[PDB]
């Protein structure tokens, strides 16, 4: 069965593939080559993990198809789910609901996580017998008694009215393994230790059982709650903020709310209530930001709640959007002075062949050596992405003719069927008048 | 605490005569600029002039924002300091002039004395009195008192599910009823009650506490423009149906001004004029500058500090009108210009050393000299930003201090703007656009 | 049988600040002594953390 | 409600006093090992703060603060000696007289030390007296580099 996540462009990248000294291996964790850029990415990753310096900016710049987004995905996979990683495109900040500065602020504050750790008393056991006595008619005080069992304990609890109501709402029966939090009174059923009586009808197919919990009844467990700054801002902006967390529609959050939240989070950090988990914001194709967005970035990186900012761009000296000024990478020099630039070099023949081999391994495609040579030649002549696509195309063509290994004939067939940019442009020049404009 | 870009700036480093010490309070040069900023700080502390504008002008990396934050630190946390970027006036909800006015009112603070009336105790009687009022009996460790409360308070008590035996907190000013828990004396009756218990209050049933509240004029304007203090259905409806910002009228601001003047006359309020800081002023358009003319001419406005690194540049919103700082000459006539200069290599070394000490990094003299040389070319910002990666490299190699080899390795790994520009120029045909 | 244990405890930041303020106010000794004992007991004996509400 | 009024966190009561943290650790250990604790303090406001802390942590307690009526004192003694749920019994050293028979507990914690060791001895003997069938442990809490070291030295 196929999960919602399938083989994508960067599905083979499991990390930067570095050793302890941040020295890049030639081929490890999907990454091949780009040794200097991977070493720089590892240094940046260590800086992120340390989480002590706020508002650091790194720019991964290089020619198209050199692995900028691959390096970003490797950094994201090496960080792990514990550290926030907000990946957005540059075009996403242009929104009809909010200003560009508001979108950038929300992107920054989605990359900082606030973690609250507290210890609570927890009762987890198998329900042996539950008895609830209620008045037949009219308002009255329900009286009840509950018996819970573990492998080494069994205690009979006298129940109050609100716990009676909670148990009634949850429909707790005998044999249900339930968890009760003493403070909030929340009850969560986590399984049935055995089946219900067979003589009952309209009950459905009984599922699998759950082994009874061991140890003491009333334990003490550590509960961890982690939210981002953006979630706090949204739920504090208005009453319907919890719904705005999912529908968007947050509008523009007042600066007063954000200042208060920053102060409160600082107070929690000083008092040891909460820990701040700085993350990364990755803006792919940062050249689509305009001058106002860059100017906002300039001073927004100077806050102590700012995350590490990583940008990727493949532009040379290009006009800055919203202006008539040519600048390196499409970025104003004032922002370029605030950031370290990581250059990506073009790939050689052996690096291209190794990338093709890793892609074929990821896609479960078996290819011959001659086919690998031809595909590497095509990738060097045309582009890496075209060869990557021809991998799957030739796999399908080979499977159509009831084969098992992708041969040179299949690669030639898919090369004939599907065109790259260069051959398409040539054929369009051959029939220039037929196409509509220019 | 995380270390930010200006975490070492603690003050202006001025002596008693107003002259600028060379290296003090995390500042290394800009003695003339620091003396001017000290004069501006004294002006803000005088609380006499209104709408006096100052422009910090100079190339990037010359510590204009550092000087603004140093002014903020010199003033103290009591004096409001609102930092805003020029790009923030372009909201999709309200007009740009409204944003400017809101930040102007945000810069003016008000310290007002308030008395809180508190009913705190364990509920012993909750008897409705037919719209139905409530008669409530509260007991503490010091006594018992019976109170008659409004039907809104009764509705709040019902919403809090307050029953006989619960410890409650009532604020008489806002009518805010909070149920804290079932009294501790009943914590033994059951074994599983699904309740949070709270001890009996040990003071009196009725308490009056006087506190000092720190508010701004903008807060009063917002409270009076999108009211939520009535606790009626209409307030909730207005909050839910109209959540966006609105263009507050001059009439509301005049009424709020009258209210604040009345409070000050009564002796229960103190005014703190405060400061507004606009960092990227060149990002404003001609309409914003034209509005700022009248806004600065106002007798209510705060002291505004502007910053700009632009040269002879076209003003935004105009076709081809070019002005010395991106600021039209009319507004430049209304500002006092503080000029910041580029730093000498000695000052660059001093700033690098201060930043290294701030980030908890030990750097050798040879490494410090090499990094200052790297900063002589490229920029000071680039040289400063190599400190943490070099520390990480030294830690990886087992060294507790940065040597010259680590700085060289980091500089090889990470390019600066000029080196990347050279690479782009050499390979213009390979990059897009 | 009976046993006696003595456990040493450290002061919080608020307790340390109050203790230093009182020791500075020293320069009668009985009143200072009582205030220091109260500080060592709990700083909430002087003023609880405020319940903050809108104006 | 959360947007309308904010109350100080009950956790900050323990965070502002090292004695409260150490006493929380000690009381958790004592409840784990299955003992009953007597807490003696010289001040009734300290009794109130201890009530807040114990109720926050979930320790059931009874209180005799020296202002309780005499007829209630015997009832409280009988309830504490009869009820096994009541973990702690906060008391004032200067009160209670000599007629109180608290043999139900087996641990005494002195939150603060009295200038007169006789009062602490009486507080101990309230639980160490004849007819008590368990080992008695006495815990004294002293703040480092404070007046309490002088108080302990004098005692
Ligand atoms: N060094 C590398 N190692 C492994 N795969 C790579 C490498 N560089 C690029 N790729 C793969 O090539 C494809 C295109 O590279 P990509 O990162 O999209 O280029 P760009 O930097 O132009 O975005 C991606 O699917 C990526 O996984
Ligand atoms: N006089 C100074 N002393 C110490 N550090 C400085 C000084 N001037 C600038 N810096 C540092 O150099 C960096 C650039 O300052 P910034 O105010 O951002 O420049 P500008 O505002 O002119 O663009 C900041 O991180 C600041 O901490
Ligand atoms: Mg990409």
């Amino acid at each position: 069965v196929t999960r919602i996540e399938r083989i994508g462009a960067h599905s083979h990248i499991r990390g930067l593939g570095l050793d302890d000294a941040l020295e890049p291996r030639q081929a490890s964790q999907g990454m091949v080559g780009q040794l200097a850029a991977r070493r720089a990415a590892g240094v940046v990753l260590e800086m992120i993990r340390e989480g002590k310096i706020a508002g650091r900016a790194v720019l991964i710049a290089g020619q198209p198809g050199t692995g900028k987004t691959a390096i970003a995905m490797g950094m994201a996979q090496a960080l792990g789910p514990d550290t926030p990683f907000t990946a957005i495109a540059g075009s996403e900040i242009f929104s009809l609901e909010m200003s560009k500065t508001e979108a950038l602020t929300q992107a920054f504050r989605r990359s900082i996580g606030v973690r609250i750790k507290e210890e609570t008393e927890i009762i987890e056991g198998e329900v042996v017998e539950i008895q609830i006595d209620r008045p037949a008619t009219g308002t009255g005080s329900k009286v009840g008694k509950l018996t819970l069992k573990t492998t080494e304990m069994e205690t009979i609890y006298d129940l109050g009215t609100k716990m009676i109501e909670s148990l009634t709402k949850d429909k707790v029966q005998a044999g249900d393994v339930i968890t009760i939090d003493k403070a909030t009174g929340k009850i969560s059923k986590l399984g049935r230790s055995f089946t219900r009586a067979r003589d009952y009808d309209a009950m459905g197919s009984q599922t699998k059982f759950v082994q009874c919990p061991d140890g003491e009844l009333q334990k003490r467990k550590e509960v961890v709650h982690t939210v981002s700054l953006h979630e706090i801002d949204v739920i504090n902006s208005r009453t319907q903020g919890f719904l705005a967390l999912f529908s968007g529609d947050t509008g523009e959050i007042k600066s007063e709310v954000r200042e208060q939240i920053n102060a409160k989070v600082a107070e929690w950090r000083e008092e040891g209530k909460a820990e701040i988990i700085p993350g990364v914001l990755f803006i792919d194709e940062v050249h689509m930001l305009d001058i106002e967005s860059f100017s906002f970035l300039n001073r927004a990186l100077e806050s102590d709640m700012a995350p590490v900012l990583i940008m990727a761009t493949n532009r040379g000296i290009t006009r800055i959007r919203g202006t008539s000024y040519q600048s390196p990478h499409g970025i104003p020099i004032d922002l370029l002075d605030r950031l370290l630039i990581v250059s990506t070099t073009p790939y050689s023949e052996k690096d291209t062949k190794q990338i093709l081999r890793i892609r074929c391994e990821e896609e479960d495609v078996e290819m011959s050596e001659d086919a690998y040579t031809v595909l590497t030649r095509i990738g060097l002549e045309t582009s890496l992405r075209y060869a990557i696509q021809l991998i799957t195309a030739a796999s399908l063509v080979c499977r159509k003719r009831k084969g098992t290994e992708v041969q040179v004939d299949d690669i030639k067939r898919v090369y004939s069927l599907f065109l790259d940019e260069s051959r398409s442009t040539q054929y369009m020049k051959e029939y220039q008048d037929a196409f509509l404009f220019n | 605490q995380r270390i930010a870009s200006h975490s070492h700036v603690k003050g202006l480093g001025l002596d008693e005569s107003g002259l600028a010490k060379q290296a003090a309070s995390g500042l290394v040069g800009q003695e003339n600029a620091r003396e001017a900023c000290g004069v501006i700080v004294e002006l803000i502390k005088s609380k006499k002039m209104a709408g006096r504008a100052v422009l910090l002008a100079g190339p990037p990396g010359t510590g204009k924002t550092a000087l603004a934050l140093a002014i903020a630190q010199e003033l103290g946390s009591k004096v409001p300091f609102c930092p805003m970027v020029g790009s923030e006036v372009y909201s999709t909800e309200i007009k740009k002039t409204e944003v400017l006015m809101e930040n102007f009112r945000r810069a003016i603070g008000l310290r007002i004395k308030e008395t809180k009336e508190v009913y705190e105790g364990e509920v012993t009687e909750l008897t409705p009195c037919e719209i139905s009022h409530v008669i409530i009996g509260l007991k503490t460790a010091k006594g018992t008192k019976q109170l008659k409360l409004d039907p809104s308070i009764f509705e709040s008590l019902q919403k809090e599910r307050v029953e006989a035996g619960d410890v409650i907190y009532i604020e008489a000013n806002s009518g805010a009823v909070k149920r804290q828990g079932r009294c501790d004396t009943y914590a033994t009756e059951f074994d599983l009650e699904a309740e949070e218990y709270v001890p009996l209050p040990k003071g009196d049933v009725h308490k009056k506490k006087e506190i000092i509240q720190d508010v701004t004029l903008h807060d009063l304007d917002v409270a009076n423009a999108r009211p939520q203090g009535g606790q009626d259905i209409l307030s909730m409806m207005g909050q839910l149906m109209k959540p966006k910002k609105t263009e507050i009228t001059d009439k509301l601001r005049g009424e709020i001004n009258k209210v604040v003047n009345k409070y000050i006359d009564q002796g229960i309020a103190e005014l703190v004029p405060g400061v507004l800081f606009v960092d990227e002023v060149h990002m404003l358009d001609i309409e914003c500058f034209t509005y700022l003319h009248r806004a600065l001419e106002s007798s209510i406005a705060p002291i505004v500090i502007f910053a700009s690194n632009r040269g002879n540049c076209v003003i935004r919103g105009t076709e081809d009108i070019t002005s010395p700082h991106g600021i039209p000459l009319d507004l430049l006539d209304r500002v006092m210009i503080i000029r910041t200069m580029l730093y000498t290599p000695q000052e660059m070394k001093q700033i690098i050393k201060i930043r290294a000490q701030t980030e908890g990094i030990n750097i050798s003299e040879e490494a410090l000299n090499h990094l200052g040389e790297i900063g002589t070319k490229t920029t000071l910002r680039y040289s400063v930003q190599l400190l943490t990666p070099a520390n990480l490299l030294a830690k990886i190699n087992g060294k507790d201090s940065i040597e010259k080899e680590h700085v060289e390795e980091i500089s090889e790994l990470f390019y600066d703007a000029k080196s990347s520009a050279k690479i782009l120029a050499d390979q213009q045909d390979k990059y897009m656009k | 049988k009976k046993y006696e244990h003595v456990i040493r405890c450290r002061l919080s930041k608020r307790q340390r600040c109050l203790y230093d303020d009182f020791m500075a106010q020293t320069t009668s000794v009985i009143n200072i002594l009582m205030q220091l004992r109260k500080v060592c007991n709990h700083p909430n004996l002087f003023d609880p953390r405020p319940v903050t509400s809108p104006f | 409600c959360n947007m309308r009024t904010q109350f100080p966190d009950l956790r900050l009561i323990q965070y502002d006093c090292g004695k409260l943290q150490t006493l929380a650790v000690l009381l958790r250990q004592l409840k784990a090992e299955g003992h009953r604790v007597l807490i003696f303090t010289q001040m009734t406001r300290m009794l109130d703060v201890l009530e807040q802390f114990l109720t926050y942590h979930g320790h059931l307690y009874l209180r005799l603060d020296g202002s309780t009526r005499v007829e209630q004192r015997q009832a409280l003694m009988e309830r504490f000696n009869a009820d096994k749920r009541i973990f702690c019994f906060i008391l004032s050293t200067r009160s209670g007289g000599v007629g109180v028979n608290l043999t139900g507990a087996d641990t005494v914690v002195f939150y603060d030390s009295d200038w007169n060791p006789t009062m602490d001895a009486q507080a101990q003997d309230r639980c160490h007296r004849i007819g008590q069938t368990r080992d008695v442990h006495i815990y004294r809490l002293i703040s480092e580099r404070t007046v309490e070291e002088n108080i302990l030295k004098k005692a």
